[PDB]
């Protein structure tokens, strides 16, 4: 019923047009907005464009008022987003919705579009070892995979090509001051195979088309 | 503009238990009869989805478990019973006036007996110490509940700011969290200091848990 199209990587100060497709209503009548969503800042409503008789009338938050500009084309059943003077505050996943005569709820979104922000060139990761401490109390024995210095979002890490799942746990990533981000992945193992059986991290990165694999040992 | 008050934060609710999610907005939302209050359900990777209008009026389709509540400034979303569906984050929203704005969101999560952190510390690489940054990582491994203080030390000096933390999502088998603690140092810095330790306080432990080693 919703799609949207166009995000992507961009530096600050710049500039970016993202679309949003819709379908299964009647697109003429609606009031349609945008919303993003920042990865600890929640839900923030961005801009509505109503008309469903009259106006196209557009209503901003107080914040990206004059920098973003929404339209839409009736016929072709699109809603725009075109956003100039962009920062790293604006970083998000940007979704198109149908906004609600009654209740000013927004009820039909699309899966988003993101829209990253950054001084950072695209850059794949250092993978290190997070080596198996010597001795040691049950007999299970914890190693794993430090994914520092890539950009942008986001890696995926698997073990032993897929055939070790059990007990892995790849925390999400985090920001760093530099503009990079950074995650480990760690999975326990016994200790009484950490002699026979060998262990590889096994990182891809997308935005780079990279792929690293480091063999984690005492 | 309307500042949305959703507590809490993070909600545990046991299976088959209630949810309770307040939302208070910083002046009324109220006109004509009609309060003006929305609520939306989010899991991760997803978008939002409406459950509730006008605060009470549930979306056609959403299960019968679902109700709104409230008038005025103070609302309220509950889930009784809670069936394993339903944890996911949920987000009131008022549309009484431009900008339009979202309370801070509520993570159902499960709630399961409590289960102390495994405390694991681990140096740099000598491959990283090779490129000039130097990064200590202590991981506590499946427990619950969520929280939980991380306290580095450094020969006995408490480090502050130069950390960050990051946490799971709960395991889906055993409904743990699981955590790693990140103490960033440039090289020259990670040399000056002999001791390098991790405490490690939470509700599971009778007495904090410190992990350690030297430098070598």
């Amino acid at each position: 019923q919703l799609q949207e199209t166009g995000g992507g990587l961009v530096q600050p100060g710049g500039s970016m047009k993202i679309s949003c497709v819709t379908s299964g209503f009647n697109f003429s009548h609606a009031w349609m907005s945008w919303v993003r969503q920042s990865p600890g800042k929640g839900l923030e409503w961005v801009a509505e464009i109503r008309n469903k008789s009259d106006g196209y009338t557009t209503y901003y938050a107080p914040s990206v008022k004059g920098r973003f500009t929404v339209s839409r084309d009736d016929s072709q059943n699109m809603v725009y987003l075109q956003m100039n003077n962009l920062r790293a505050e604006d970083t998000g996943i940007y979704y198109c919705a149908q906004s609600s005569p009654y209740s000013r709820a927004m009820d039909y979104w699309g899966q988003g579009t993101t829209v990253t922000v950054s001084s950072a060139s695209t850059k794949g990761p250092s993978v290190f070892p997070l080596a198996p401490s010597s001795k040691s109390s049950g007999g299970t024995a914890a190693l794993g995979c430090l994914v520092k210095d890539y950009f942008p979002e986001p890696v995926t890490v698997s073990w032993n090509s897929g055939a070790l799942t059990s007990g892995v746990h790849t925390f999400p990533a985090v920001l760093q001051s530099s503009g990079l981000y950074s995650l480990s992945s760690v999975v326990t193992v016994p200790s009484s195979s950490l002699g026979t059986q060998t262990y590889i991290c096994n990182v891809n990165h997308k935005p780079s088309n990279t792929k690293v694999d480091k063999r984690v040992e005492p | 503009d309307i500042v949305l008050t959703q507590t809490p934060l993070t909600l545990p609710v046991s299976p088959g238990q209630r949810a309770t999610i307040s939302c208070r907005a910083s002046q009324s939302v109220d006109d004509n009869g009609h309060s003006f209050m929305n609520w939306y359900q989010q899991k991760p990777g997803q978008p939002p989805k409406l459950l509730v209008h006008a605060a009470s009026y549930v979306k056609s389709g959403v299960p019968a478990r679902f109700s709104g509540s409230g008038s005025g400034t103070d609302f309220t979303l509950t889930i009784h019973p809670v069936e394993p569906e339903d944890f996911a984050t949920y987000y009131c929203q008022q549309g009484y006036s431009h900008p339009w704005t979202f309370g801070g969101g509520t993570k159902l999560e499960i709630k399961r007996t409590v289960a102390a952190p495994s405390v694991f510390i681990f140096p740099p690489s000598d491959e990283q110490l090779k490129s000039g940054t130097a990064s200590v990582v202590c991981l506590l491994n499946n427990f619950y509940p969520r929280e939980a203080k991380v306290q580095w030390k450094v020969d006995n000096a408490l480090q502050s700011g130069n950390s960050q933390e990051s946490v799971t999502e709960q395991d889906s088998k055993d409904s743990t969290y699981s955590l790693s603690s990140t103490l960033t140092l440039s090289k020259a810095d990670y040399e000056k200091h002999k001791v390098y330790a991790c405490e490690v306080t939470h509700q599971g432990l009778s007495s904090p848990v410190t992990k350690s080693f030297n430098r070598g």
